[PDB]
């Protein structure tokens, strides 16, 4: 039973890392389509100078 | 002598080998040790997620 | 990361399942000639040591067939069978002598 | 950011490799429970042959 | 204390297939001898049990 709990914890942590990295990568994706107003460029590389 | 031989066969048959209980104890200990190692590994992944 | 995280998914459960199927005593390897590690359960001296040993039922049957008591050491089985053969030869010789005498 | 992600992937990879190695070891037929004694006497069983 | 000492010893041996150091041999469940020694009772209790 202890190993089953620990196994759930380990699966959760692995998923957290996957979610965390996906979130982190969302900050680097250039919104191709002009339309979406919402995603304000965070980086100057994406800045439309 | 026939009675003694019957009783002997019974004792030999009762030779309590608690090997099953002992096996379970061994497995339990090994798995406990395994659990401890896996908990250390979970703590290490938790630290990476914080970062 | 997704690929490597999927490899480690349910990793504890997978390992425990494989462990539950293993025979622990098969892990106890002893070297008789210093070079070849054999599981202690496969040693000829341990065939009668435990009622749960794999070959216990077969050798129990062999002991009963040669009228060797179960409390005797396993190293005595070949010597005992050799003596039985010796006895058979002696009985044959006695029968032949008696048949000739009659 | 690239160095940090690289370290996490390496740790997960090493753990994954070590797990595969252990699973392979545990799947060895000689370790798996009491297969019904073999009907034939193994060539390595010198005592039964004798 | 005695049961635990014997069990640890038995299990340690299950792990240490006296085989040859191969610096490369995969232990069962990835456990080393040291992982089991940690499950021993406190050193003061072990000495008491042995006496």
């Amino acid at each position: 039973h202890l190993l089953r709990v620990t196994n759930k914890k380990l699966n959760h942590e692995l998923q957290s890392i996957v979610n965390g990295v996906q979130t982190l990568m969302s900050f680097f994706s250039t919104p191709e389509t002009a339309c979406e107003l919402s995603s304000q460029p965070i980086f100057l590389s994406q800045l439309l100078l | 002598q026939e009675q003694i031989q019957t009783a002997e066969r019974e004792i030999v048959g009762q030779d309590l080998n608690c090997e099953r209980a002992q096996d379970l104890c061994r497995r339990s200990l090994l798995l406990r040790a395994f659990n401890k190692k896996r908990e250390e590994e979970c703590e290490a992944l938790c630290q990476s997620n914080k970062k | 990361i997704i690929q490597e995280s999927q490899r480690l998914q349910d990793s504890i459960q997978k390992e425990v399942k494989h462990f539950s199927a293993i025979c622990l005593p098969a892990l106890l390897k002893v070297s008789t000639d210093g070079f070849n590690l054999l599981p202690s359960r496969e040693l000829s001296i341990n065939r009668m040591s435990n009622t749960h040993a794999p070959y216990y039922g077969i050798f129990k049957g062999i002991y009963e067939s040669v009228r060797l008591p179960l409390y005797k050491a396993p190293e005595s089985v070949l010597s005992h069978v050799a003596d039985m053969k010796k006895q058979l030869f002696f009985l044959r010789s006695q029968l032949s002598s008696r048949s000739e005498a009659i | 950011v690239y160095r940090e992600l690289g370290s996490i992937v390496q740790e997960l990879k090493e753990s994954g490799d070590k797990l595969e190695e252990r699973l392979t070891m545990l799947s060895d037929v000689n370790l798996l429970s009491a297969s019904k004694p073999r009907s034939n006497i193994d060539s390595k069983d010198l005592t039964s042959h004798r | 204390g005695l049961q635990q000492c014997m069990l640890v010893s038995e299990c340690s041996r299950l792990l240490t297939a006296d085989s040859v150091p191969p610096s490369d041999s995969t232990s069962i469940l990835g456990l080393d001898k040291q992982d089991l020694l940690d499950l021993l009772p406190p050193n003061m209790l072990v000495l008491w049990v042995r006496d």
